[PDB]
């Protein structure tokens, strides 16, 4: 039903300041209170304040009284929320989500998430390198993609837009990010028809399909 | 500030049975006789979703296994019977009093029959090796427990160095896990030694799974 | 007071000598702040009250329990030296401020200052407006009472009426009332809700009043004044003040309806517009009231004044101020 | 209202938005000016009034006689372009502005004003007829219109009251009325510009419930506000004060060169008297029956007096000035 | 009782200012309203106004606002009286009294009053004549004294100091002063006893004294 | 203002007789029951003295042949028997309102029996006559009424050239008037006539009255 669009991802140099976005489709007057939270990769979820886009009703946590600001447009139904002084205790995942006055209702909707990260490295497009097995076979081939030395997080690797994928969480190496993704298919299947892995780097707005053959 | 503290921390449950998850309250949540209190399921890479609203209510469209009960300070979740769905993190939630408080959260892992890791096995690609790097892969994939430790043979001696390994989530269908490990060298490294193998340990087998590949 | 002044509305400038009465609730940061004047005086009077049987105290004025939070250490330590063991400990506040039935008097144990009720430690028990002002972000000094009254201290009180718009404020009040054909209230501001009598010395208007039609009630700080009224409306005996803190106005509550109707609900407890899921009720009524409709604001949404009913919503959905 | 203000006895100074009631009797310059919306139709309300036996009317406040000077060339131009022989004459002011049982409504003379008259009587003259409608401004404008009711409350716009500080002030265009609590609650200074004969209206009085008229110091019937603000321990209403004085200054405090004294064996309350004889002798010694000191004085232009219940020690009150 | 002293006269040039003065013994602070009054020679009263010394109450008349300034002195009990710029219809006798306030009192007692002559004319101390007659005796003989030639008026004439006297009002000729004054005294008495002719001109401080003998 | 009108301008009244002035005001001087009213008597070169205060009081210790009456803007002074000691001007005053005003004055003059003039001629002096100048005096002393006109002979010429005049006040005592005629000339022009002549023609005889001297 309310749909709610947030902004891309963010890297952005210390001592900076970032100001994210969150519209909000099929909204009314009386609730529309958009929440803010920040939560660190697996950590707990703080909550930061809400702003009433009609109604520009808006309440702080005590601790994020002088780190956020929230500003609203009506005509764009649209929350903005800007974070003052930067740290590396900032880097983490903002959710933007409706909720309702004090003792009101629960967190209902929620947008999907903008990804800030505090540094001062360069946004480095990664490699994509395919991965492909003269062997033994079975009723089964699995095919990966390495996805390597690139900054920031994330990246979003796709199969043939739509069989069984796993997807692996980026590691951290000398300042740049290295996961990798696999999908497996029968191999009656492969390499007589073709298999394609996509990957999406947004943040250096680069997007990079590999084509997987065998050796 | 209300502190919602959550128990257990982690919680491992077999298909088909009953979970139970309790969030304690330092102050009660209770106003107007009502219990201002929440439960929501949050999917990693996602946003939470709200499964039980106020303290025993189920929210429109969420499967009738969930329930949720309590007063005052403690409150109960309730999946019976917990399902391959509900692999996620739980998390309990206030709107009492300011500021509105989270717990901690419970991480709910599934338990199946145990099952054999699929071992594969992949040499650094045509385009890496010309860069100056090599990296030799492995993914085991689709195993359980998610307990195993992996070992790299080169040559017949053992490697334990620029080693790094990742675990995926729980996967939402199987209940199964996977993991990838990396070998990273400089492209010289690779070629000097020219027999490969990748080894799996596993709660399945006392003899380790076996795969390898050679130039 | 001397010094000039610009009126927005009536969009003229005066300069000249008299009396400044200051919206003392609407100030983005603490314009006063409460100390006492003998810290050491304030602890003989605490030992005196627990020899006496007194558990602890309730706060009158919202800087008072603000004071006792900034105050609390001294107070213990300086019976710690005098090896008195007992320990003071101030909470929060409540809703309304609660009267205690006990008082203070000038010169393992444990003295509760605020927090909400026990009954380990009733008001039966608890002390209560034993504190005047002395003398005077402007400091304001406290010394200890000499009669027990139930009458709020008549040296924070203040009133005006000019241009046909009346005041009565106070630190933590501020009530407005307006001529517009006839004389009644308009808005009104809380920070507080104390539970002592507001004085008729500091009351315009104050003969000729039924108790039972002042707006905001008697035993509520409520002035007794025919500027404590509101056509249509009764005492709002259970209004939602338990919020503490709140903003009482005459004007529809966002995204609902009031209509007039004799087949409207009687009177009782005040609901407020969202259920406690967040669904909001849309329509309503009130039997002989006048409309704009009495509301409140509070930190927790929009209520409704006691004559103010669901038209078409069964009450026992809805949120009440019980 | 928003400003500043500096409290010389407080020693602040405060800013911020609230209400500022000034003192609009010991202003230098006349800061407000009555004019009327229509001076036509007063024309036609003193047209009507004239057929109907009103020979003339008495104005409440002061700053109304002063409309009534500078309007009636034009109501007299008016009036004789309307076709009508009747002529208006406003005098000057005595010292009560004595109030009239008739009023207007929304060869021959009119008299406004000026002194007592047998052939004009109070009786068949109008009195409070006029109410504000809005405000001028930079001096200050006020307009003022026909009144719909008849009533004997002065004109609820021009009045103002405050209390803070445990100082409380009922004032007007006319009155400045200070009381504080020193001990008791009790009135302490008054100034007066005009004494008018309307009533205090309820609705801008402070502490008016359980009043005694007959402890009321200013009388109700000279526009005192009916208040426990308006009391002195000691002393009765003030009915038969130098109230003629039209402009006095009201305190607590002995007459220059003069001693009051509290015994029994003084005289009993009666009209007030001036401690200075017609031929300018100095009256040194007085007393009182029952009253507290300091003693109740006025001081007006042409002297000190002193409050009902004050006496002469030893002199005959014969040879003493009475306001009577 | 009250006893009013005023200053000496003054002669002061056209424009110019003067500043006179009136202390008052036997006053009290009640009454003590010095009255100040201005009065042409054989004209009509002006009253100006009153100062009290102890009150520093003032009044001015209209006629007198810009003219006259009137300013006091308590602990010598004076009242100080000054006329701005000055001109020809200023010069006359300006009287200091004790009165009261507005419906009090009559003007009980009187100074002396200050003679204030405006002019461009310097002062001038006249020319003092015996006047004495061989010829026909009597019972009585008259004798005189001619004032000559002063300036301002006046002058004071006295015999002995204490007879039948009779002083003649001085005339104005050629811009100066003349006047004369007689006596008369038996005649067995002169010219056996002495008599003298006391002329005192204060405004230019000389005292001249001539004895009366026979031609 | 209140304009006092007194009448009439000048009296002239015999010994013995009723005097009644009259004062005439524009407004009421009629306040608190008393009528603010006062008359007073001004003897030349002396401040004005108190006779009746307020309408009808005697002043203490004058002579109770003085009475005052009348009310609001009519009163009247009356003085019976008139004396000798009366020869003042007379002046009405009110203090009603301000500004304190007064009458215009009534002069009352005494009328007696008539009485010849005491002549007596004078010589310019010895000190005179080395300065320069020659004025030559004649004295008429004592007669009544006050006109008179006075005739010089110089050689048998009449002289009508430099001849000053001054009038005295009436006598008190007798009330008696008094007149000084001088003769101014140039010191030469009094030594080339050798005759001098004073002559009165009076009310007492048709035949003047001469009084002369020879060098
Ligand atoms: C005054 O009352 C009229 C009539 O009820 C109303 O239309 C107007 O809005 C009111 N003005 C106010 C409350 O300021
Ligand atoms: C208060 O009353 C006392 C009584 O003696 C007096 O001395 C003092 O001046 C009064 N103070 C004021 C401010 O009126």
């Amino acid at each position: 039903e309310v749909q709610l669009q947030q902004s891309g991802p963010e890297l952005v140099k210390p001592g900076a300041s970032v100001k994210m976005s969150c519209k909000a489709s099929g909204c009314t007057l009386t609730n529309c209170f958009m929440h803010w939270m920040k939560q660190k990769p697996g950590q707990d979820l703080e909550w930061i304040g809400y702003i009433n886009p009609y109604n520009d009703m808006t309440k702080y946590s005590e601790n994020f009284k002088g780190k956020a600001t929230l500003t609203s447009d009506k005509s764009s139904s649209t929350a903005f929320m800007e974070l003052s002084s930067l740290t590396s205790e900032d880097s983490a995942v903002y959710y933007c989500a409706r909720g309702y006055l004090l003792r009101t209702g629960c967190f209902d909707y929620w947008g999907q998430g903008t990804t800030l990260t505090v540094s001062s490295a360069k946004t480095t497009p990664p490699s994509v390198y395919p991965l492909a097995p003269g062997d033994t076979t079975g009723s089964s081939v699995t095919l990966g993609c390495l996805v390597k030395g690139y900054f920031p997080e994330s990246v979003t690797v796709t199969w043939n837009s739509g069989s069984s994928v796993h997807t692996f969480p980026a590691l951290l190496q000398s300042g740049l990010y290295t996961m990798s993704s696999s999908v497996t298919v029968p191999s009656s299947t492969w390499p007589s028809q073709t298999v394609t892995c996509s990957v999406a780097h947004p943040a250096s707005s680069t997007t990079v399909d590999k084509k997987l053959e065998p050796s | 500030n209300i502190v919602l503290t959550q128990s257990p921390a982690s919680l491992a449950v077999s298909l088909g049975q009953r979970a139970t998850i309790s969030c304690r309250a330092s102050e009660s949540v209770d106003s107007y006789g009502y219990s201002f209190m929440h439960w929501y399921q949050q999917k990693p890479g996602q946003p939470p979703k709200v499964l039980i609203y106020l303290a025993s209510n189920l929210e429109s469209g969420v499967p009738a296994r969930f329930s949720g009960s309590g007063s005052r300070t403690d409150f109960t979740l309730t999946i019976d019977p917990v399902e391959a769905d509900d692999a996620a993190t739980y998390y309990c939630q206030q709107n009492n009093e300011n500021p509105l408080t989270f717990g901690a959260g419970t991480k709910l892992e599934l338990k199946r029959a145990d099952a054999a890791p699929t071992v594969s096995i992949f040499p650094p690609s045509s385009e890496q090796l010309t860069s100056g790097g090599a990296s030799v892969v492995c993914f085991l994939n689709n195993f359980y427990p998610k307990d195993i430790n992996v070992k790299w043979k080169i040559d017949g001696s053992e490697r334990q160095n620029g080693v790094l390994n990742s675990w995926t989530d729980q996967d939402s269908k199987d209940s199964t896990y996977s993991m990838s490990s990396t070998l990273t060298l400089t492209k010289d490294e690779y070629e000097r030694h020219n027999s490969y193998t990748c080894e799996a340990t596993h709660k399945t087998s006392t003899s380790p799974i076996v795969k390898s590949f050679n130039r | 007071d001397s010094g000039c002044v610009v009126s927005w509305k009536n969009k003229e400038l005066k300069c000249g000598s008299g009396i400044f009465i200051t919206d003392n609730v609407h100030t983005w940061t603490e314009q006063y702040k409460f100390q006492p004047e003998s810290p050491s005086k304030l602890a003989s009077a605490i030992q005196k009250a627990h020899e006496e049987g007194i558990c602890g105290i309730r706060s009158v004025t919202r800087l008072e329990n603000l004071m006792w939070k900034q105050i609390t250490p001294e107070l213990n330590h300086i019976l710690s030296e005098n090896e008195v063991k007992l320990t003071i400990m101030t909470g929060d506040i409540k809703g309304i401020m609660q009267a205690g039935k006990r008082s203070l008097r000038p010169q393992n144990q444990t003295f509760l200052i605020d927090g909400p009720e026990t009954a380990e430690c009733p008001n039966t028990n608890r002390a209560w407006n034993s504190l005047e002002v002395e003398d005077y972000t402007t400091n304001i000094w406290l010394k200890l009472k000499e009669k027990q009254d139930v009458f709020c201290d008549s040296k924070l009180m203040s009133a005006a009426i000019k241009d046909n718009r009346a005041v009565h404020a106070d630190m933590g009040y501020w009530i407005e009332s307006a001529l517009n054909d006839t004389w009644k209230i308009e808005k009104a501001s809380f920070i507080e809700v104390k539970n002592c009598h507001w004085p008729k010395s500091h009351t315009l208007w104050s003969n000729g009043v039924l108790e039972s039609e002042m707006i905001i009630p008697k035993n509520l700080a409520g002035p007794v004044s025919q500027h404590n009224y509101r056509p249509g409306y009764h005492t709002q005996i259970t209004g939602p003040w338990h919020l503490g803190k709140l903003e009482m106005d005459f004007d529809f509550c966002d995204g609902t309806t009031v209509v007039v109707t004799e087949d409207c609900g009687n009177r009782g407890p005040s609901l407020r517009t969202t259920t406690a899921s967040g669904k909001l009720i849309t329509e309503w009524c009130c039997r002989s009231c006048t409309l704009p409709p009495l509301r409140y604001r509070g930190e927790d949404g929009c209520w409704y004044g006691m004559e103010i009913r669901p038209l078409k919503e069964k009450e026992e959905n809805l949120v009440n101020s019980l």
